[PDB]
Order: structure tokens, then C-alpha cells, then sequence
């Protein structure tokens, strides 16, 4: 008689039956003549795996206390996806907390602009280039060329 | 719901010929226990569906061997190896792997044969009927092929409309022919005015439309 | 073997109720689902619902989840389909099937109409005046379906053509049954159509013979 079953199946009455696909919950056991019966998850609810659950799960709320907001509302196969506010980024890919974007200080400039999921990279302004302000947007400006200066100040011709 | 997509919708084939019908499932009909619960039926007008094949390929007890089912997964074929007159019917597949059970849209199979002209017969109304005040005239086209024929109704050489109805039989299990009745309904009032009642029957097997008529008396 | 008898059908008006029965034998009743399936005139089968009598489940097609109720009496190895708020598109043959069993019984016809039970008039279709002659009966003004016609009590079958019923503007049905026979046998042999309309319980045997 059967011991294990394959993926997306479960053993019941000495026989393999189908698990319910993502998006649906178990409602009635299979028989020897009929396969497992399932029902799509209702509004606000979801199930993201092949499963034998009789109830779906509630969509997570995006915690405002961590500067978090709904980005994509949850489907029946997918949880709520959160993100941060304008001007903040998620600490991780998984977006568990929100942090203000780094400003590149005087003598530095943005090598990379801040995204919504990662942070500003800064570079020290090399020879030939300068910056005099802290900004999460602004890059290193080049020196006025002398066909009519520091990592901070513009040269005077 | 699993969608079954059956094809063809209609076919006509000569006695002895192979006939092929397809069902497709929108997803696999294989149970986790290995059984594939797809089934084929034949259904004759006015009768319940007769099982031909169960679980894809197992021919049912008593079913002739010319019926056979093949396929797997989402792709199934019903074959009639050698069509016979008695095989006129609507054929259709069934999935019972999942609830709801769902079914193919069916395939109407019809036997093709040589042309056969109708014998015509006209039937004056009963006097019994005339008492009720209504008067049904009847035309009968007998054992013709093909199914396309025209019945023209005439009252004093004057042609009718809106009043007559038609009916047609299943193809015959032996002849492979059709039969047509054409009830031209009237009232006693309107009936006893006019004198000649006539039936003009036009069909490919008659060179020139044939007429049958009576006169009330 | 395993046998399931459908029972209960007939003519009921829009908004009426009706409980069909499925009486089962030849198998252990409590271990298997009975399903109900229906077939509207001219259309395909449509799955209605199932129930398993271990009291351990019932499944309904979305379409019928309000109005229909499955039900079981173990003492009588019977399952029941209760249909409510009936509508004209619920007119169908209702069949009945045990999971695992792929053959169909005769079912039980349910008709849903405003109209009422009336039996038919059986007028004749007298043979006109050696070769072939045609005679028959006309079965006019009846409701609901069905009606049967047999000739000479089943004795006569070759050459018979009982046409399908036809709905008249009247809202009433009318079918002819005819037979072709030797013209020789006119008067030498007797012709009786047996019309039978179980809805209205009208039985009519009618002799048909040449008009004089």
C-alpha cells in the first residue's frame, strides 16, 4: 500500500490525493473516484502554498509605526506587499522597517540614487570634481575649465 | 470548472468509414491515484445517455468493438472504426475527476448515403376534428435523404405562410433516411371556403417538385 | 448490482417546490457520494450536487446554492434533492449517479410552466384512395410532454414514424404518428394507434380506416 506521495499531493485513506492549489482552501476530502474539492479564498484572505488548510489566512496590515504603507494589496495567492513613504527606503528586500535616505555630505556625491528598497551610495569627489552641500540627489560637479580647486571648492581661473 | 472542448461539432460520414472525435480538458483529468476519469457517451434524441467507454479506454460491457477511446492527460479521442446506420446520435465526453462534473459540447454524427426521394401523402382533416371548429391538414414526406426538403402549402392554388409547422424524425437505424410531417392548421370557417388543398414538395431526389392534393369531398 | 431509481418529477408552477428521490441499492449506502445531474431539453448535462450519507459532506454547484438542498434517509438508502423557487429553465430530466458508476438511469422529467395538465385529442389520418399506402393518428392539444404512441399494441413496428412533438402558438403540443403499409391490407387488416399521456392519464386506442 502507499507510503509517501508526490509534490502537491497528500496521503489519505492509503491513497494519494491532490493538495489545493495556492489561492484555494480545502473544503472536501477526495474519494477513490473524485479528487480533492477546494474553494478560492475570500476577499482579504489568502493561501500562498499548495495546502490542505480548511481556512485561509488574513492579509497582513502594513505597520504605519515603522513608516510602512500598502504597495500591492494582497491577492488570494499573495500577501499584502508593503513599502516605505516617499523619501524613505526599506531596510531589506523584505521591507521590515523604513529608514530615511542618506545625504552625501560636502566633499562627497551620489554614485547611486536612492531607490525604494535600497539606499544612497556616496563617493568622495575625485580630482577634477567638487561638492559643497549635503544632498541625497546632487553629484560631484566638475571644476570650471581654464580654457577661458579642491574636493570641496571650485577653482578660480 | 474544468472546460471540456469537444470537436467536431457536426459530421457526416459513409457507412463503414472511420469517425474521429476529440475532447480536450482545460487541465489534467488524472487523479492522484492514477485513474483518469474521462468517459464517452452516445445519446439518441429523447433517450438517456448510453455509456460507451469509461476511464479513457475501457469499453463498457455490451458496447460494440467499433467504439474505442484513446488519449491521456488533457487529450482524448473517441473513434468509431466503422460507422453503422444505428450509430446516428450525439456523442459527448465527460470528466468526473473533479466536481463539478463537466461535459463536452457534443458531436452530432449523421450517416451519408445516396440520394433518396420522398414518397408524399396528404391527409384531409377528420370530421371528428371539424366539430371542434379547427381543421389540421397534414403532409408526409417518407424516407428521403438528404434532410433538406421544402414543403409548399397551397389553398385554391394560393400559397400559404405563418400557419404551417414542420417536424423531422431521427435518421433511420436501417435506411439512414429522414421523414417529415407538415401540419397546416386552419379553422372550420377558413377551411370550408376553399376547395383545392395541395402539397408541393421540393427535394434534390425529385427532378421536378411533386404535388399531392385533395378536394374537400 | 448497484442501482439508483429516480422518482418524483412532474409539472409544477414557477415559484413552486419539488423534492425528487433517489432510491439506492446494491452497495454500502453510507460509504459513497450520490450526485445529481440534470439535462434541459436540447441541452447538455449539468452537474447539480452531491451528498455522502456518513453525514460527512455535501457539495453544490454555485448556481444552486441558495435554492436546492440535498438530504438523506439512511433507513431507506435514499437521497433527496429539494428544489425551491423553481424557474422555467429548471425544466429538465433529473438523473442520479453514484460516484464510480458511469451509466445513467432513466431519470425523472421536471417541467416548470404557468400552463396546466391537459390530455390530447386523437384524430385519425385516414389512408387516401398494388403498392404502398400511408395512414396514421394526429395527437393534438396536450401538455406537458411526454406522450407515447404505439401501433397495434406493439405488434406493428416496421414503417412507423412517430414524429417529435411541436409547440404551437397555442402553447400546446401536437405530434403525428404515421405508418406505411400495403394498400392491399386496407380493410383486410386493422390499424389501431395507442396514444398514452401519463401526465393527464388519458389512454386512447383509435382505429383508423378508409373514409366512406
Amino acid at each position: 500500500p502507499p507510503t509517501a506521495c508526490r509534490e502537491k499531493q497528500y496521503l489519505i485513506n492509503s491513497q494519494c490525493c491532490s493538495l489545493c492549489q495556492p489561492g484555494q482552501k480545502l473544503v472536501s476530502d477526495c474519494t477513490e473516484f473524485t479528487e480533492t474539492e477546494c474553494l478560492p479564498c475570500g476577499e482579504s484572505e489568502f493561501l500562498d502554498t499548495w495546502n490542505r488548510e480548511t481556512h485561509c489566512h488574513q492579509h497582513k496590515y502594513c505597520d504605519p509605526n515603522l513608516g510602512l504603507r500598502v504597495q500591492q494589496k494582497g491577492t488570494s495567492e499573495t500577501d499584502t506587499i508593503c513599502t516605505c513613504e516617499e523619501g524613505w527606503h526599506c531596510t531589506s528586500e523584505a521591507c521590515e522597517s523604513c529608514v530615511l535616505h542618506r545625504s552625501c555630505s560636502p566633499g562627497f556625491g551620489v554614485k547611486q540614487i536612492a531607490t525604494g528598497v535600497s539606499d544612497t551610495i556616496c563617493e568622495p569627489c575625485p580630482v577634477g570634481f567638487f561638492s559643497n552641500v549635503s544632498s541625497a540627489f546632487e553629484k560631484c560637479h566638475p571644476w570650471t575649465s581654464c580654457e577661458t580647486g579642491t574636493n570641496k571648492t571650485d577653482v578660480v581661473c | 470548472d474544468i472546460q471540456m472542448t469537444q470537436s467536431p461539432s457536426s459530421l457526416s460520414a459513409s457507412v463503414g468509414d472511420r469517425v474521429t472525435i476529440t475532447c480536450r480538458s482545460s487541465q489534467s483529468l488524472v487523479h492522484s491515484n492514477g485513474n483518469t476519469f474521462l468517459h464517452w457517451y452516445q445519446q439518441k434524441p429523447g433517450k438517456a445517455p448510453k455509456l460507451l467507454i469509461y476511464t479513457v479506454s475501457n469499453r463498457f460491457s455490451g458496447v460494440p468493438s467499433r467504439f474505442s477511446g484513446s488519449g491521456s492527460g488533457t487529450d482524448f479521442t473517441l473513434t468509431i472504426s466503422s460507422l453503422q446506420p444505428e450509430d446516428f446520435a450525439t456523442y459527448f465526453c465527460s470528466q468526473t475527476t473533479h466536481v463539478p462534473w463537466t461535459f463536452g459540447q457534443g458531436t452530432k454524427v449523421e450517416i451519408k448515403r445516396t440520394v433518396a426521394a420522398p414518397s408524399v401523402f396528404i391527409f384531409p382533416p377528420s370530421d371528428e376534428q371539424l366539430k371542434s371548429g379547427t381543421a389540421s391538414v397534414v403532409c408526409l414526406l417518407n424516407n428521403f435523404y438528404p434532410r433538406e426538403a421544402k414543403v409548399q402549402w397551397k389553398v385554391d392554388n394560393a400559397l400559404q405562410s405563418g400557419n404551417s409547422q414542420e417536424s423531422v424524425t431521427e435518421q433511420d437505424s436501417k435506411d439512414s433516411t429522414y421523414s417529415l410531417s407538415s401540419t397546416l392548421t386552419l379553422s372550420k370557417a377558413d377551411y370550408e371556403k376553399h376547395k383545392v388543398y395541395a402539397c408541393e414538395v421540393t427535394h434534390q431526389g425529385l427532378s421536378s417538385p411533386v404535388t399531392k392534393s385533395f378536394n374537400r369531398g | 448490482e448497484v442501482q439508483l431509481v429516480e422518482s418524483g418529477g412532474g409539472l409544477v408552477q414557477p415559484g413552486g417546490s419539488l423534492r425528487l428521490s433517489c432510491a439506492a441499492s446494491g452497495y454500502s449506502f453510507t460509504g459513497y457520494y450520490i450526485h445529481w445531474v440534470r439535462q434541459a431539453p436540447g441541452k447538455g448535462l449539468e452537474w447539480v450536487a452531491r451528498v455522502i450519507p456518513n453525514a460527512g459532506g455535501t457539495s453544490y454547484n454555485q448556481k444552486f446554492k441558495g435554492r436546492f438542498t440535498l438530504s438523506v434517509d439512511n433507513s431507506k438508502n435514499t437521497a433527496y434533492l429539494q428544489m425551491n423557487s423553481l424557474r422555467a429553465e429548471d425544466t429538465a430530466v433529473y438523473y442520479c449517479a453514484r460516484e464510480g458508476i458511469y451509466w445513467w438511469g432513466q431519470g425523472t422529467l421536471v417541467t416548470v410552466s404557468s400552463a396546466s395538465t391537459k390530455g390530447p385529442s386523437v384524430f385519425p389520418l385516414a389512408p387516401s384512395s398494388g403498392g404502398t399506402a400511408a395512414l396514421g393518428c394526429l395527437v393534438k392539444d396536450y401538455f406537458p410532454e411526454p406522450v407515447t404512441v404505439s401501433w397495434n399494441s406493439g405488434a406493428l413496428t416496421s414503417g412507423v414514424h412517430t414524429f417529435p412533438a411541436v409547440l404551437q402558438s397555442s402553447g400546446l403540443y401536437s405530434l403525428s404518428s404515421v405508418v406505411t403499409v400495403p394498400s392491399s391490407s386496407l380493410g383486410t387488416q386493422t390499424y389501431i394507434c395507442n396514444v398514452n399521456h401519463k401526465p393527464s392519464n388519458t389512454k386512447v386506442d383509435k382505429k383508423v380506416e378508409p373514409k366512406s
